[PDB]
Parts: structure tokens; sequence; C-alpha cells
């Protein structure tokens, strides 16, 4: 699954047992109940640009 | 940086300066609070360990504005694999004497998962590449950060394009080629070890090392960059160590 598409996942991706996907974050994330979405957990997450966040 | 824009102030985050004794030595990416990655040929000729210094929140170096945060480098780690003076296996690992102070203008950048970056982070044609290197072949180095769109390209593709140049190093499955063949725009020596950026859902990843070329902007030649996914579970692992004596650590490459 993950390896078309990203299996969906906004972040990283886990195959499992058959057709189970499972989708995760880099710390200072949270996924969100979708199961594809990370939101931030912290006020600097990694990879995104504060001054261009805050407009 | 040739044929870049300015960077505007706080859009590079993560981008480190190196400096040796107070001169501009490299760039580099942090990738959390103590962690920074650069490229091993960046120390080839260091002598002066304990005068290694990494700027975060730089932009004009010219003046302070009270962004910046300095730090002592505490540790440089090199793989078993690299030999200097060579170009294959082009990473450092630096661990600083002391985290930096993330804010709006010093922010890491994202070190990816090895599936999700070979998988999904390779077949994302442009990424950011960015430095206070010259602004041309045998030219003056920028005072300001300097940032460029540059394409990446299958190693096939870039081995086709290019001019055969004789004594021209091999493209291993360690690096990559991104940038243009037509003299125009690529990153050059003083950007070493600076990030090559990929977006992704709208979250930023660490993709390549700024590492080497046939000169900065030749035409029928890309620039050459250390495949950083081949390096996250030696990166990690090293991460969950604890410090050791002396600055210069050579690791076992797998
Ligand atoms: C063969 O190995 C070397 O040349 N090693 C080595 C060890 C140390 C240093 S340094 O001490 O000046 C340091 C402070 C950067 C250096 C310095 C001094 C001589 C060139 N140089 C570079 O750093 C080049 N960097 C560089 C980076 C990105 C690009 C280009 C060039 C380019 O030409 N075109 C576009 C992309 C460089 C060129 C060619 C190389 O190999 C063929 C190479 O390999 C690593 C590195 C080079
Ligand atoms: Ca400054």
């Amino acid at each position: 699954i993950c390896v078309n598409e990203n299996g969906g996942c906004e972040q990283y991706c886990s195959d499992h047992t058959g057709t189970k996907r499972s989708c995760r974050c880099h710390e200072g994330y949270s996924l969100l109940a979708d199961g594809v979405s990370c939101t931030p957990t912290v006020e600097y997450p990694c990879g995104k640009i504060p001054i261009l966040e805050k407009r | 940086i040739v044929g870049g824009k300015v960077c505007p102030k706080g859009e590079c985050p993560w981008q480190v300066l190196l400096l040796v004794n107070g001169a501009q030595l490299c760039g580099g990416t942090l990738i959390n609070t103590i962690w920074v990655v650069s490229a091993a040929h960046c120390f080839d000729k260091i002598k002066n360990w304990r005068n290694l210094i990494a700027v975060l929140g730089e932009h004009d170096l010219s003046e302070h504005d009270g962004d910046e945060q300095s730090r002592r480098v505490a540790q440089v780690i090199i793989p078993s694999t690299y030999v200097p003076g060579t170009t294959n296996h082009d990473i450092a690992l630096l661990r600083l004497h002391q985290p930096v102070v993330l804010t709006d203008h010093v922010v890491p950048l994202c070190l990816p998962e090895r599936t999700f970056s070979e998988r999904t982070l390779a077949f994302v044609r442009f990424s950011l590449v960015s430095g206070w290197g010259q602004l041309l072949d045998r030219g003056a180095t920028a005072l300001e950060l300097m940032v460029l769109n540059v394409p990446r390209l299958m190693t096939q593709d870039c081995l086709q394009q290019s001019r055969k140049v004789g004594d021209s190093p091999n493209i291993t499955e360690y690096m990559f080629c991104a940038g243009y063949s037509d003299g125009s725009k690529d990153s050059c020596k003083g950007d070493s070890g600076g990030p090559h950026a990929t977006h992704y859902r709208g979250t930023w990843y660490l993709t390549g090392i700024v590492s080497w070329g046939q000169g900065c902007a030749t035409v029928g030649h890309f620039g050459v960059y250390t495949r950083v996914s081949q390096y996250i579970e030696w990166l990690q692992k090293l991460m969950r160590s604890e410090p050791r004596p002396g600055v210069l650590l050579r690791a076992p490459f797998p």
C-alpha cells in the first residue's frame, strides 16, 4: 500500500499482515483520527517555517 | 549559489553556517536541537578542532541582529567508508556542545525515514539548495543567505545528459544529480555540506547534502549531492549514542 501514493499518508507509512496499513508521524507531530494527517504537538515542529505558518 | 535569490530572513531556518577560527567553512542542516548534518569533505583540512563553530539563525554576515546562535561543535562523526580527498560517502554528523533554542529563526529540517525518502521523496522533482557560497564560478561568496530550486535527475539521465569528461568521479548509489546543465544555476564549493530540502504535503525534509561537481555552473554538468536516504539508520543509531572523548570520530558504515 505504502509503495503507491505513500499509502495515502501525510508522513510515514508501515505495511502489515495482508492489506493492513498504518500511517505514522515524525517526533513533534501526532496522527489525526483520519489516520493519515499529522498535526504539530510542539511550537517549532520540524520542516515548517514559522513566519510562513503565521500568515 | 549561482542563479538563485536571497532566502528571505527566516525562510531557511534549519540552515547552519560552519566556521573555523571565525572564517566561513561550510554549510550544514539542523535536524533537532543538538545535531547538524554536513559533508565529510568539509573537515579534510581541519587541524584546529576546538575552533569549529556552528551558527544557527544566520542570514546577513555583515550584521548581528540578535537571532544568531553560536555553538561549539563538540563531535564530528564521519563514516568508516569515507576517504579524504575523494567523493563517496560525503556526510558528517555534528553534535553541538549545548542545544540551540528553537525560535522563528531556528527550526530543524525533518530527517525522514528511509522508506518514505526512497519511495516518495526521491520522486519530488524540485528541491531547495541554500548557502553563503560564491555567486559565480571564481567569484565572491554571498553576504546574504541564497536559495535555489533545482530539479533531481535519475542517475542514468544525469550520465547521458553530461559531457563525457575524464578523471571525473563515478556517480554512486550514495549520490544523486540535481541542477542545470546550461551554466546558469548551481550550488558551489562554499555551499558544501548545506541542505537539499524537499517539500512534501506541507512539511520540508532532508534529501541531500551539497557535495561536489565539475566546477560551479559548468555547461554540460550537474551538481552532485549525498543521497541522505542511504544514511538514515546510520544517523539514528549515532544520535542514540553517548558522546565519546575527542572531536573527530570515525563510525562503521553500514
Ligand atoms: C576530490 O575531493 C575533493 O576535492 N575534496 C575536497 C575536500 C575539501 C575541500 S575544502 O577543504 O575546501 C572544504 C572547506 C570545502 C574541497 C574544496 C576545495 C576544492 C574544491 N572543493 C569543494 O568543496 C568542491 N565542492 C563543490 C560542491 C558542490 C558543487 C561543486 C563543488 C561543483 O563543482 N559544481 C556544482 C556542485 C568540490 C569539487 C570537486 C570535488 O570532487 C571532484 C569535491 O569532492 C568533495 C568537492 C574539496
Ligand atoms: Ca548576521
